């Protein structure tokens, strides 16, 4: 070859089912060996242990680390939607956005990226909680599919769209939903704009909107041609299964205002801690 | 003697004599995209010297009541050099970064800066103050260019998340009695192997004074902060005419 | 890099970054009493953590005309902690010590302290001045407690013996340009294997400024001196009701 | 044993009947080796 | 830890704690004359301790507008000690040298000296100013003794050759922020194996402030410069009565 310059991770995983044992230690007097003095400017956490700062005994502990695994942290059904049919013509088209309730939103926004399968449960009743014999139909409308315009629309023929027929006196319906993003994970934070072009002030709503998370429309109706005399209230619950998560984030200390942006009330900034009077008196 | 360091890449060299370690973010070095992860079928271009080199931005001035600054990546370099021309002529880009922040002062000055990298730094507003307006940040705020922008409420990082747990991100400190520089090496982090350089920002760099600057009258009162950055494994694909934004 | 040191015993730790060596007095580490040297037949108690730990006394103030201070051992600890309770409930005691004296100042201060251990430090008086009175020192002078006392004539160490050959005893210096601490490890020294803790003092610790403290006006004028001590192999025997003195 | 923490001088003499001899020495120029600088 | 050094020769010792390396001029150590290079048939004398030792000359004062100083070798030592007596009683002499220049200041001073050895330093004049006089330097100028002389035009080194390429000669710097001493070891350089000590000077030592001395008012304004020299392999031959010049 005539041209010689054209010839040309740090850590690994380990299974830790229990917490770490403590070894016995004695006193230590000498120079040069100082495990208590650190340097926080390097960006590294402190590596000082119990046995280097005090005299310890031997503790064989069997405290399990299973519950803090992120599969056990997330596999709990939380509320994502409340849909009402008082919307007086017997059908609702609901655009799927699961960031409307603060408890599951703060848990998921601990991470930046997440990839999971879901399990949706549909708890339906009257607005006062009473149940009546009434037939309903839930339909998932993917993006691009025709959405229903009335109670007797042609889109309720559901020849390819997945649909569930259920009664109100039945147990709540459960379905499994796969991972269906065009990307490799869902992102709760998208720093940018979806399309090209000029970014004027009238189009500032486009900032932060990722189309890889937009999953379509969830439609409900009462099945018959005629109007039902019953009011409907549907509550949707979501379990997160088979989960992978990347890049932990600071947890939010401000109350949520809108579903699509991290906007916060600027006149009342909440402090993260509870205040006291003096630094010396607790 | 690990307080001295030298970073040489391309035709550029940074020397420092008062340093901490180098932080490698999430324990991963930047790499080119392998064949198993790629999806686009055209051959990408890798310029390898004209784009993988140190770039020095504008210089800030640390005052006694400074709030903090932020930059967006790779928005800081889309108009600079041969990197800024490859990012305009191509549709897709992929690269890691080596960030270096410089701030020196005398042995009679005091203060501490937190230099952190936060991926997908989405900004919020104060919602009109009362919380009733659905306001959105302007285009000069979300992508401020190589100049950068100032933080308005640094305690909530202008996004409703506290500064006190920003150290869960890859970070260093610049403590004026200890060191004068901070160095973080960042890999490529996205849900896609390639992305647009004009529409998407991967991470934000935050420089916030946690302990404020202090000195006695008669010492130097002009304490500047300089940011020097380098792409590492820059790839470009999807060649078409030049698009600025 | 032997200027840094860490002393950990019990539930206490001392760190220093500006140090000399550790002096081991007469080349001997403290030990428990062996069977060949013992005479008392009852089994002694060895608490081993609650008594073998670092104890911090009151703090002195180094002025520009200070004479010096002294402490008596183990009289400094007979009312402090679990060591002070074992010394009152038992008739016999035996232990070594680790003495640590701290004094820091800036790089614009100067001065030197001599920190020495003198076993059987018997004090004298000035004999009424003229030499005709057979005077004796009071009980607050011979056993001043954890507070300590001030030397009246430091040139003769209040005992008729010169300061200039006090360095024949185990000693260190605290030179303000060089180090900020001094550490001496003292074994048990007596003619008997056990003794009383309320009636007998084994050694005295002397801290005398040989070179006086000096600084310019505007620097910090409050330069304190702190003494931190630790028993090493404390044994107690002869259990009976509590006797304070 | 169920409890694991319950398992648990510098110089010597020499005969010197006479004082020490002196060895012959020459000049010495270099860095790093400074026997005249002490720390009292 | 190569900043510390100790030079011991004869009954003299120099210690330094803030030093650069030692320069060995042209990579050659001083030696005695071998039998192949010698021409004179009489046996030479080698005193070996009384002449090979460190000699300290007079002390200069570095002011804020100093031009520079020079010394001539071995003219500085022809009246000093046993070396000055062997150089007067003998006709031929041969030796190398170890030159050491000392200048210390605080950490708030600044300045830089160039310490160079120039063999066969022949001096010129200003030729009457206009260039028409064939003037010659006086005897006190060409051989100033152990006191030395001041340079009048240091930019041309009083010989028509520029200061800027004096570093082609064996040299060191005394930069006040870095070191306080400079050490050059010079071998014997001549066209003859032996020569006269009263008629011929082998080399000249030049100490010139390239960066001038600067400090603020209130610091020490008396910054002295001391030169200490040592013959290395001094030989003498041709014994006759004492001749001073
Ligand atoms: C008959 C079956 C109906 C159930 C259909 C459910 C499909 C929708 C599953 C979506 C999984 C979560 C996708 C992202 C949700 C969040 O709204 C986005 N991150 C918005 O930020």
């Amino acid at each position: 070859d005539p041209i010689a310059d054209m010839i040309d991770s740090l850590t690994a995983l380990q299974v830790l089912p229990t917490a770490a044992n403590t070894e016995a230690s004695s006193h230590r007097l000498g120079t040069g060996v100082v495990p208590a003095l650190q340097a926080a400017e390097t960006g590294a956490s402190s590596n000082a242990s119990d046995k280097n700062l005090i005299e310890t005994r031997c503790v064989l502990n069997h405290h399990s680390t299973q519950e803090t695994a992120i599969g056990n942290f997330f596999s709990r059904a939380g509320l994502v939607s409340i849909i009402t049919m008082p919307n007086t013509d017997g059908y609702v088209n609901w655009d799927i956005d699961l960031m409307g309730y603060a408890q599951l939103r703060r848990k998921c926004e601990l991470f930046t990226y997440m990839r999971f399968d879901a399990e949706f449960t549909f708890v339906v009743a009257k607005p006062n909680g009473v149940l009546v014999p009434q037939l309903l139909q839930y339909m998932y409308v993917p993006p691009g599919a025709p959405k229903p315009t009335s109670r007797d629309s042609f889109a309720w023929q559901t020849a390819t769209n997945p649909s569930v027929f259920v009664k109100m006196t039945d147990p709540p319906a459960q379905v499994s939903v796969p991972f269906m993003s065009p990307a490799s994970a869902y992102q709760w934070f998208y720093d940018g704009y979806p399309t090209f072009g000029e970014h004027l002030q009238a189009n500032d709503l486009d900032y932060g909107q990722c189309p890889n998370n937009m999953m379509g429309t969830f439609s409900i109706r009462t099945v018959g041609t005629e109007k039902s005399p019953h009011s409907i209230t549907l509550r949707v619950y979501m379990r997160i299964k088979h989960v992978r998560a990347w890049i932990p984030r600071p947890l939010r200390n401000q109350p949520y205002l809108f579903k699509t942006n991290p906007n916060y009330k600027g006149n009342d900034i909440k402090c993260t801690s509870t205040s006291r009077d003096k630094i010396t008196t607790l | 003697s690990d307080r001295v360091a030298q970073l040489t890449i391309g035709n550029s060299t940074i020397t420092t004599q008062e340093a901490a370690n180098i932080v490698i973010a999430y324990g991963e070095w930047p790499e080119y995209c392998p064949d198993t992860d790629a999806t686009a079928v055209d051959k990408p271009t890798r310029p390898d010297v004209s784009v993988n080199r140190f770039f020095t931005l504008d210089t800030k001035s640390w005052a006694k009541d400074s709030k903090g600054w932020y930059w967006k990546f790779p928005d800081v370099l889309t108009e600079v050099g041969v990197f800024g021309q490859n990012a305009q002529f191509h549709y897709l880009y992929r690269s890691g970064f080596c960030v270096h922040v410089q701030c020196n002062a005398s042995k009679f000055h005091q203060g501490a800066l937190l230099v952190a990298v936060l991926p997908e730094y989405v900004l919020g507003t104060i919602a009109g103050g009362t919380g009733n307006e659905n306001s959105h940040p302007p285009y000069a705020t979300t992508q401020p260019g190589q100049v950068g922008a100032v933080l308005t409420h640094p305690y909530v990082l202008d996004a409703g998340i506290p500064l006190s747990q920003l150290t869960v991100c890859p970070h260093q400190w610049i403590n004026l009695r200890t060191n004068n520089c901070a160095t973080i090496i960042v890999p490529y982090m996205n849900t896609v192997p390639f992305d647009s350089a004009l529409n998407h920002c991967n991470f934000g760099l935050l420089v916030i004074p946690v302990v404020p600057l202090d000195f006695n009258a008669g010492a130097t009162s002009e304490i500047p902060i300089t940011v020097t950055i380098a792409p590492m494994c820059a790839e470009f694909a999807g060649l078409r005419q030049a698009v600025k934004q």
